[PDB]
């Protein structure tokens, strides 16, 4: 049993036609205060992979860790460590939830909320969510924190089911991604400006894109409020 | 007397350790490797005897990786290798773990000569029968 001190709030994603795109901002939170503003909170696991981690940066630094150990290990005594037998989506998912799930059940947890975006080798998408309760589920749009009550909203306008998927194009999914960090930095204390944003895709691969600010707020409506209700200057 | 040879950690008459020179004439008659130190790396290379037409071509990998940046190589008793690969791979994770930077190569190859010369102080446990040429690129 333990309490998370350095945190990491929201991480949202979706999957479009091609792939997948996943997104979180650079804050570690000493409770209320905004302590560190160079926290890499995307961990991309080789060419297909990315993992993207929300809550207890300590435990985030301990599973980076871990999927270090995983790319070392998977290419020990193994000549296809960079092709038939590479890291897929799934096999690293399952090892984090089996992590996830056997730490709650020695009731010291690791102190996070994982959502694991990739292509698999066939070329399918692959999104699936685990937190340190250890449970496991997958949707078209995944969100840890408050993404999930504000970003989810916002992207299952794009894509509401499966059908949606082939129908949307890379433009649009980042456009929604994007839109979603703006609403998060409005509405959520512990958010960022600046952030990350990962595309895997089936074509062109991985595209890790840093240092991302948000742009084109709305704020020139907040001149005309005065007062909290009768006051007129 | 005689029967110096029988066990491993007893001494003979000479000063020397027969079980280990018995472990070094299975390295002679094992396959012959070598390694190469350039100007800023380091190349190994390792015969691969052919026993018959049955065998698949670039499979059978003789050659280990430990780390990263680390390359090992054997000859004699092939699956004795193995085992001191496997240690020498905890070992390397071992030294990351705690000391964040890759095992450094001298390091390294102090490790893996502790764990031998272990294998060398009791009679409950066999010698290697392997020689291993290894290196890899650290700091300096």
């Amino acid at each position: 049993t333990q309490q998370p001190i350095v945190t990491g709030t929201s991480v949202i994603s979706m999957k479009y036609d091609n792939g997948v795109i996943i997104a979180a901002d650079n804050l570690g939170s000493y409770g209320s205060l905004l302590r560190f503003n160079g926290v890499e909170r995307l961990i991309p696991v080789g060419d297909n992979t990315v993992v993207g981690i929300s809550g207890d940066i300590s435990d985030m630094q301990h599973i980076e860790r871990l999927l270090k150990d995983l790319v070392t290990e998977n290419a020990y005594d193994n000549p296809l460590a960079d092709a038939e037998e590479a890291l897929e989506p799934s096999y690293i998912f399952e090892y984090l939830a089996t992590v996830m799930y056997q730490r709650r059940s020695k009731m010291n947890p690791l102190w996070n909320a994982i959502i694991v975006a990739g292509v698999q080798s066939n070329g399918d998408q692959f999104l699936r969510y685990v937190n340190l309760l250890g449970v496991t589920y997958s949707s078209p749009t995944l969100a840890t924190g408050f993404g999930a009550h504000m970003a989810n909203p916002l992207l299952r306008k794009v894509v509401d089911r499966e059908s949606d998927i082939p129908k949307t194009t890379v433009q649009v999914a980042e456009e929604a991604i994007v839109n979603a960090m703006r609403v998060l930095y409005y509405r959520d204390a512990r958010s960022s400006r600046n952030f990350s944003l990962a595309i895997i895709d089936k074509n062109t691969g991985l595209t890790f894109k840093k240092n991302l600010q948000v742009e084109n707020m709305k704020w020139d409506f907040a001149k005309d409020i005065k007062g909290y209700g009768t006051q007129k200057i | 007397g005689t029967g110096y040879d029988l066990s491993n950690s007893v001494f003979s008459p000479d000063g020397r350790n027969f079980q280990v020179e018995y472990a070094v004439k299975a390295v002679e008659n094992g396959t012959t490797s070598i390694g190469i130190k350039c100007n800023d790396g380091v190349v190994f290379a390792v015969e691969k005897l052919i026993t018959s037409k049955l065998l698949v071509p670039q499979k059978n990998v003789k050659i280990q990786v430990v780390d990263r940046h680390i390359g090992c190589v054997y000859s004699g008793l092939i699956p004795d290798g193995r085992h001191l690969v496997n240690r020498g791979r905890e070992e390397a994770a071992s030294f990351k773990k705690l000391y964040k930077t890759p095992i450094p190569i001298p390091a390294f190859a102090d490790r893996l000569g502790q764990y031998v010369q272990a294998h060398t102080l009791y009679n409950s446990v066999r010698p290697f029968g392997v020689s291993t040429i290894f290196g890899g690129v650290d700091k300096n």
